[PDB]
């Protein structure tokens, strides 16, 4: 009874499974969905995969067109490609989300934000945001990875610069004040009158 | 026979997990149901409007910061709840609310600037509805309700804006 | 005599009950106005909505047509349909309220008060 449940194991929703023989480790073309599943007691190890979607948040600073620095964080739903985890395993192990990802997303997503300046960066951010998906979508297939969203959670700029732009509106709202100083100049003339 | 019964309660799903079937593509609705002991287990879903809260600080048309909550009411969608299950997880919500909402609606503020995103909150609120709608779909939830509850600005923005009032009650006195 | 006293339940002073049966969950068709009645021990469990006229204040500043602030308290009483109860316990639970209102009165209420001055 103890050698059968050795011999068992279970791959849950969501997950895969791969197997590495003895024989000749990772074996090419066996991917195993969920299930049940048997395993030779010491040939076959089973590596399980989580292919679910999966979000990971960079966030960084970085510069725009400008070279004003941008606060950028990004959030991306990623998940390894279920049909080639074989391989993955042979390249990546069960660590490729930090091998790949803290590199490939950071240089694409600075790449792009540098082709915007801060307005465009704000006013545009859907299609800052679809840019960075193509590229990083281009980018995490070599690396047998998918994206299934790809969000720009976060976007600021710095003290000084958020600190002018709120300058320009305050005078916005002194010019529309202004119109009230001449209903006032009317009763002023009259006063003087 | 208690371990093969199983209880989805009211608003709730359950997709059954099939240990030589798989997940099963079939979803079994409210009540009292009955499961092979050990070969199938149920994964419970809330199958009801969940609200979910959105306070974020972005910027407008004209960059200038904006405190806007959005509140929404999700579920997931019934028939997709076996996909779900599979693609995502049974925390779905905090893995895709959290960038599909806060993009949305930082997009689409940027759209407006302060005068009509406080005079025209119901466009806003429209197009922040349309947004999160498609966007949501492609993962398999459906949107009860999209809310701008809070929306304000900074505090420079708010003394101008309360200057000018008191200009024009200096108007009235002259 | 403790299986009849478990088999009966009393819907009191402008409550309502609905049933969740174990035989298709909620009932959508039965809604039982005030009385005492009868539930099946474990097929049958009943779920008391109050559908009493309830008050709920939301007090937040917004802003005016002009941007100015004002702080505005708004008071509404609200009660479940009674003609509905059913798919709302499947749709929104018990806490209904405070799944809807909190957010359909702020942008209601905000929206409203931004096409006015002061």
């Amino acid at each position: 009874a103890y050698g059968v449940r050795e011999s068992v194991f279970t791959v849950e929703g969501g997950h895969r499974a791969i197997f590495f023989n003895r024989i000749g480790g990772v074996q090419q073309d066996t991917i195993l969905a969920e299930g049940l599943h048997f395993r030779i007691p010491w040939f076959q190890y089973p590596i399980i995969y989580d292919i679910r979607a999966r979000p990971r948040k960079i966030s960084s600073p970085t510069g725009s067109k400008d070279l004003q620095m941008v606060n950028i964080s990004l959030r991306v739903l990623s998940r390894p490609n279920a049909q080639e985890l074989p391989s993955m395993y042979q390249r990546l192990g069960l660590d490729y989300e930090e091998r790949v990802l803290p590199s490939i997303v950071n240089e694409v997503l600075k790449s792009v934000v540098a082709k915007f300046n801060a307005s465009q960066l704000i006013t545009q951010r859907a299609q800052v945001s679809l840019l960075i998906r193509r590229e990083l979508t281009e980018r995490a297939k070599d690396f047998s990875l998918i994206l299934d969203d790809v969000a720009i959670t976060e976007l600021s700029f710095s003290r000084e610069y958020t600190a002018a732009v709120e300058a320009k509106q305050v005078a916005q709202q002194e010019a529309q004040r202004a119109q009230f100083l001449v209903e006032k100049a009317k009763q002023e003339q009259r006063q003087k009158i | 026979v208690n371990s093969a019964l199983y209880n989805v309660d009211a608003g709730h799903r359950a997709v059954i997990f099939d240990r030589f079937r798989g997940v099963q593509d079939i979803v079994v609705g409210e009540g009292t149901h009955f499961l092979i002991p050990w070969v199938q287990k149920p994964i419970i879903f809330d199958c009801r409007s969940r609200p979910r809260n959105v306070p974020v600080i972005t910027g407008s048309k004209d960059l200038q910061n904006v405190n806007i909550t959005l509140r929404i009411l999700f579920r997931p969608v019934a028939s997709q709840l076996p996909r779900i299950f599979t693609s995502i997880g049974e925390d779905y919500d905090e893995r895709v609310l959290p960038s599909i909402t806060t993009e949305i609606l930082k997009s689409v503020v940027a759209r407006f600037d302060a005068g009509e995103l406080i005079t025209q909150r119901e466009l806003v609120s429209r197009q922040v509805s349309d947004d999160l709608t498609e966007r949501a779909a492609t993962f398999g939830l459906i949107l009860d309700d999209v809310s701008l509850t809070h929306l304000t600005f900074g505090k420079e923005f708010t003394e101008a804006v309360e200057a000018k009032q008191v200009a024009q009650q200096e108007a009235e006195r002259a």
